[PDB]
């Protein structure tokens, strides 16, 4: 709940400061177009003022001197009227002197003008200092999504990360670029708007700071008691969606078992309390402005009342009533946006802080460069004892030896330490206290790179990302044709069923009709582990979902054939792996027993008796 | 962007003398916002220009009523926008959530369930959240510019050509760059949404991207998407930077020509000059209107794709209804018979199904089997319409499935799909919904045939455990057996399994299987998998492979009959 604030602000200004050239051009040239848009009212009312001081002395007797006049003024019972003409600066019998006017009114004009190129040069460059230090966050953000470990992955919620780095970057957006356009001026129109409304009457001016209080007061009551509603329809909408999502994800249960009329019931009963509820939530931060407007009037009426009686009794000049109300009606409007000024820099702020906690934590080992070259295969484990947190031991000691060109296999019941074995394999996580050696060299001081790229792996879950299904099977190897693509995608038997989708290898698997199960997506990912023509081929549960003789002949055409290559394969039936070279049973690490079929059948241990519960029926 | 106002005028139907107590509160807020520097205007004049001192005090009264009346219109517009801007987005989820319960799985699937949910939950937001902004904070410009014109002809109608003329180019040169800026602007959120779309991407398949080593790749196609949308962000803020500086000259300008020309009128003395102070907050308060007005012209871009979306989902025409005749057999026991059943994409090369053929009897068990993707999945939908035969036909006892009610067949078919779906509550609810009227033993019947009591007994309040969402708590194999106990209470005439047994071990799929053919002595059932065992004991077995059946028989007649059921037995054995 933004832990740091001050730090927080220092650091987001920080990222800034590479542009400090085009953030002072934005700063000053702010601050002289503002201060420009202030003076003008000044002037055009010295234009309005040298219009009333010929307009109502023009009638007065000629010859008649302005002291003269007041006296005469005064001595023929018009006291107020004589205290007004002894306010300005009048001469009898003459005129509304146009070339004045004029003047004033080219200087007006000009600095008018002036004060239009100088604020859209400012937002240019504005722009331009916002979308060029975003690039850096958004690039940075990129460049260590790319050297953290998984470690950091795995341990958080479902959505955490991703709106760390998605949601949570437009915040710092709109945070940024509302502090230093919709912020930086709307102080400035507080700072000099009141040092120039200073300068006329110091009097009217405290009509209007006394309203300062009064709205903050006002924005803020209605803030904190438009609260238990803002989080009561939030809360709402949460619960519209956990059943608009058991709804739409169930549907084949909800259209069967024929509860279509019970799942619209609870959604109608849900949907009406919840328009009720984000009623009050608008209704009460919309009633935000016409209450912070009626204290911006309740000062102006004040304001040119004063004026008003002040001008009357001659203490003030009506030209600069004429620029006081525009500047009231200016200092007014910083105020009838300052609480969704405040509480978009303030949610702005607190979704900074996790990308620069994201950016915060430490890096991956810093890799060694080697680039290993696996020539057969020799991936002997020498005593692995991995572990996630110090305390629980998942993998115990263990040596598993395997022949340059053999196929060893692992089996084992649920959770034994076989995915966070593969896991150990690919350098994902690091070993405790044990020797991986691939082909003799270790890999503990290997680059990953060379390693990774090496090995060749799938896994039990699928991942597709946005784009055709030849761009799926090609993302093994990017520089293949189509003829190697397909020729190396036959193999995996992923034709079978695309050539049956409405457009083949152009499905676009990432808004599908849902034409592809989740055998025919692993399909997919062996196809684009073939791709890659792998050395040291792993795969983790790839064939669970896909027919158990598809999984036979692929496995024998690509890893039973491939002399030269050698494999790990993972996988829970035991009539995929039976007769493959070395199988091991693993229960929580802790290998039980090794060896081929036969040796392994004909001794009764842990293999014997778990065929029994996978062919004998017995459990 | 013509689907918004299409989508927009339908659902806001009732809420026009709602809108209109909203458009006339609008007026009455803003006649007496311009009408304040009306009666400064009455004091500069009839309390300044003579002494009158009383006039001024007299009527600051007045300032005061119409401040007031300003304000107890402007509070009870924001209370009539925000309540019919929030039954339309109510009554527009009620009616897409409405028609999308209409889908049948061919096109539910065809956009998901979370591009379906963002499509209904907050898709709707966005122009929910438009129409309570452009009823109380955008319609105030025109009704402001309007009002001013209106006020300036009303007072020294003689100068009010100024505002007939600083109005129209006002609205005309903001209505430029807002046409050069929309398509610009609505190009950004399109690839905004596909950069998004690439880090979840990333992010989704951290692992298999580091398992190629293939991050080269990234951080480089994502390099081409960073610096376009920066390049079609900083094209849309090249335009939004003279919305400000040509609003404000134009009405500073405006400003200026008036005191001149009106200093032309006050010289020949048809004129005063407290006329000049109204007319100056006249323009003021359009350019505070007009800026207020168009800095959030973002909604309508972020707004148009949102109801495009939204109206792809109302526009999807269904084609699996009930018939205009629908037949109503007194039992629909289970006797199917699928002939010539064939189903093919739009525009597919090959179909799923081509000619299928079989007949199961009264209360046998036939058993479908074949490779992965070779037509298998769709035979279980087909039998209870979540798709539609293309050139087939299967029927049930009496009639065709289409020329059937949808709801009576629903009504006596047990069906397991691939997935296991378990809705949030509790397991005396979640497995409720096979017979919605069971009694508490008859629960536990189900769960004692399932497999299922080993983990629903073993609780402190029987059964009463509460369940996960999607009853991820459950993990495999007790996810699929609460589904299976599900539709064990039914007292289905057809059960359906389609891949239930797949997570089960062999030693409880026997005993679900003794369990039922000891309980389901007469109601047929169809078991769709990829396994042997579970298949030796059906009564009839057929191998279907890439679509067309190759085989039809028992599991002995067929072991020796046909190459692809003998090697598909073959890795089976121990
Ligand atoms: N990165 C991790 N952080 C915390 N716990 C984990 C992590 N990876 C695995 N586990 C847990 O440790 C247990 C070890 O089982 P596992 O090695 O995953 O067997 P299997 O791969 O057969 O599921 C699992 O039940 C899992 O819940
Ligand atoms: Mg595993």
């Amino acid at each position: 709940r933004t832990r740091d604030f001050k730090g927080s602000a220092i650091r987001l200004a920080r990222r800034l400061l590479p542009q400090r050239a085009l953030t002072l051009a934005v700063i000053l040239l702010g601050v002289g177009g503002i201060a420009i848009g202030v003076i003008g009212p000044r002037i055009l009312g010295h234009a309005t003022d040298l219009l009333f001081n010929g307009v109502i002395g023009r009638e007065l007797p000629a010859g008649l001197t302005k002291e003269q006049a007041v006296e005469a003024a005064r001595a023929r019972g018009d006291g107020t009227f004589a205290d007004l003409l002894s306010g300005m600066d009048i001469v009898p019998g003459q005129g509304v002197d146009f070339g004045a006017v004029g003047r004033t009114l080219a200087l007006a004009l000009g600095l008018y003008l002036v004060a239009a190129l100088l604020v859209w040069v400012q937002a240019r460059l504005l722009n331009v200092t916002v979308q060029r230090t975003m690039v850096a966050l958004r690039a940075e953000v990129q460049e260590k999504i790319h050297r953290l470990p998984l470690s950091y992955f795995d341990s958080r919620q479902r959505g955490e990360v991703l709106s760390r780095v998605t949601n949570d970057v437009d915040n710092i957006q709109n945070s940024v670029s509302m502090t230093i356009s919709q912020l930086l001026t709307s102080v400035l129109t507080v700072f000099a708007v009141l040092v120039m409304m200073l300068t006329i009457s110091p009097l009217l001016t405290l009509f209007t700071v006394v309203t300062v209080p009064a709205s903050l007061w006002v924005t803020r009551w209605i803030t904190r008691r438009s609260q238990p509603l803002f989080v009561a329809q939030w809360r709402n909408t949460g619960r519209l969606a956990a059943h608009l999502e058991e709804t739409y994800s169930g549907f084949t249960i909800v259209k069967t078992f024929g509860h279509r009329e019970a799942a619209a019931g609870k959604f109608a009963e849900l949907n009406s309390e919840t328009q009720q509820s984000s009623f009050g939530a608008q209704f009460f931060s919309g009633l935000v402005s016409p209450a912070t407007m009626f204290i911006g009037n309740l000062s102006y009426v004040a304001v040119a009342v004063v004026g008003g009686l002040q001008v009357a009794t001659g203490q003030i000049t009506l030209g600069s009533i004429q620029a006081f109300i525009q500047y009231v009606r200016q200092f007014n409007q910083p105020l009838t946006q300052v609480a969704g000024m405040y509480n978009t820099l303030q949610s702005g702020i607190a979704s900074a802080e996790r990308v620069f906690d994201l950016l915060d934590t430490e890096e991956e080992s810093a890799d060694s460069p080697r680039r290993a070259d696996v020539r057969t295969g020799r991936v002997e484990f020498e005593h692995v004892s991995f572990s996630y947190v110090p305390g629980t031991p998942v993998i115990e000691d263990l040596s598993l030896v395997a022949e340059p060109g053999s196929t060893v296999a692992i089996v084992g019941p649920t959770g034994a330490g076989k995915t966070t074995l593969v896991n150990l394999l690919m350098r994902f996580y690091d070993v405790d206290s044990g020797r991986i050696t691939i082909d003799g060299v270790d890999i503990a001081s290997v680059s990953r790179e060379s390693l990774r790229a090496s090995i060749g792996m799938v896994l039990q879950d699928t991942w597709l990302f946005a784009g055709t299904i030849y761009d799926n099977i090609a993302y093994g190897r990017p520089d293949a044709d189509e003829d190697e693509v397909i020729e190396a995608a036959t193999a995996a038997y992923v034709d079978r069923f695309v050539h049956t989708l409405p457009n083949g290898y152009d499905t676009r698997v990432d808004d599908d009709g849902g034409a592809i199960s989740a055998g025919e997506k692993q399909l997919i990912t062996i196809a684009r582990a073939v791709l890659a023509r792998p050395k040291l081929l792993v795969l983790d549960e790839a064939t669970s979902s896909v027919d158990t003789r598809t999984e036979l002949l692929i496995a024998h055409a690509m890893a039973e054939l491939r002399r030269d290559r050698t494999s790990f394969i993972i996988a829970h039936r035991l009539s995929t792996i039976r007769d493959a070279d070395l199988i091991l049973v693993m229960d929580s690490g802790r290998i039980i027993e090794r060896g081929t079929h036969e040796e392994l059948l004909a001794r009764h241990g842990r293999y014997w008796e778990m065929t029994r519960v996978h062919l004998g029926g017995i459990k | 962007s013509n689907m918004l106002w299409a989508l927009l005028r339908q659902y806001v139907r009732p809420y026009r003398w709602l809108l209109a107590v909203v458009a006339v509160l609008q007026v009455i807020s803003n006649m007496a916002s311009l009408y304040l520097p009306t009666v400064n205007a009455a004091i500069i004049d009839d309390g300044v220009a003579k002494g009158d001192t009383a006039r001024i005090v007299e009527l600051g009264a007045v300032m005061l009523g119409v401040t007031a009346l300003q304000v107890v219109c402007a509070v009870g517009a924001v209370f009539f926008g925000a309540r019919a801007a929030t039954g339309f987005g109510h009554d527009l989820r009620a009616a897409v959530f409405t028609h999308v319960t209409t889908f049948s799985a061919e096109e539910a699937g065809r956009f998901g369930a979370a591009s379906l949910l963002t499509r209904t939950t907050n898709d709707v937001g966005h122009i929910q959240q438009l129409v309570q902004l452009t009823v109380t904070m955008l319609i105030t410009a025109p009704i402001m510019s309007i009002g001013g014109i209106f006020m300036a002809l009303h007072q020294d109608a003689g100068l009010s050509w100024l505002l007939l003329v600083s109005v129209p180019v006002l609205g005309l040169a903001n209505y430029w760059i807002i046409r050069h800026l929309m398509p610009v602007f609505t190009r950004m959120q399109s690839l905004i949404d596909g950069i998004n779309r690439v880090l979840r991407d990333q992010l989704s398949g951290i692992r298999v991207i580091r398992a190629f080593a293939r991050e080269p790749l990234e951080r480089v196609r994502f390099a081409e998407a960073n610096q376009t949308l920066s390049d079609s962000a900083l094209e849309a803020g090249r335009w939004q930077a003279l919305m400000l500086p040509v609003t404000t000259l134009v009405i500073n300008v405006s400003s200026v020509a008036l005191i001149w020309f009106g200093g032309l009128r006050i010289d020949a003395g048809q004129m005063q000059v407290g006329s000049l102070i109204a007319f100056l907050a006249y323009f003021m308060q359009i350019l505070m209107a007009v800026l207020m007005a168009t800095f959030m012209l973002v909604i309508f871009p972020r707004a148009a794709v949102c109801a495009d979306r939204i109206g792809e989902v109302l526009s999807t025409q269904t084609a699996i209804t009930n018939p205009a005749d629908p037949v109503r057999p007194a039992a629909i026991a289970g006797d199917i018979g699928v002939h010539d059943a064939t189903f093919c994409y739009p525009g597919a090369d090959r179909p799923v199904l081509q000619d299928v053929s079989f007949t199961v009897p009264r209360g046998t068990t036939t058993a479908v089997v074949g490779s992965t993707g070779s037509g298998k999945s769709t035979l279980i939908s087909l039998i209870c319409r979540l798709y539609d035969v293309t050139s087939g036909s299967l029927r049930i006892d009496g009639v065709d499935v289409r020329d059937l009610d949808i709801e009576q067949l629903w009504s006596a078919i047990g069906l397991v799909p691939q997935r296991g779906y378990l809705f949030s509550g509790t397991v005396a609810e979640n497995l409720r919904y096979g017979r919605a009227d069971a009694t508490d033993d008859e629960m536990w019947e189900a769960l004692r045939v399932a497999a299922a009591a080993d983990f629903v007994r073993a609780h402190p309040q029987g059964l009463d455990m509460p369940v996960a969402q999607g009853g991820i708590n459950f993990s495999g194999g007790q996810r699929q057996r609460l589904a299976i106990a599900r539709a064990v209470i039914r007292r289905p005439a057809i059960y359906l399994f389609d891949d239930a047994f797949s997570a089960l071990d062999v030693h409880t799929d026997a005993r679900v299987r003794d369990a039922l053919r000891e309980v389901a002595a007469d109601a047929t059932v169809v078991i769709v998998s990829q396994r042997i065992s579970t298949v030796i004991e059906a009564d009839q077995v057929v191998v279907i492979d890439d679509g067309r059946v190759v085989g039809i028989g028992t599991h002995d007649t067929l072991l020796a009959d046909c190459p692809i059921y003998a090697e598909f037995a073959e890795s089976q054995a121990l």
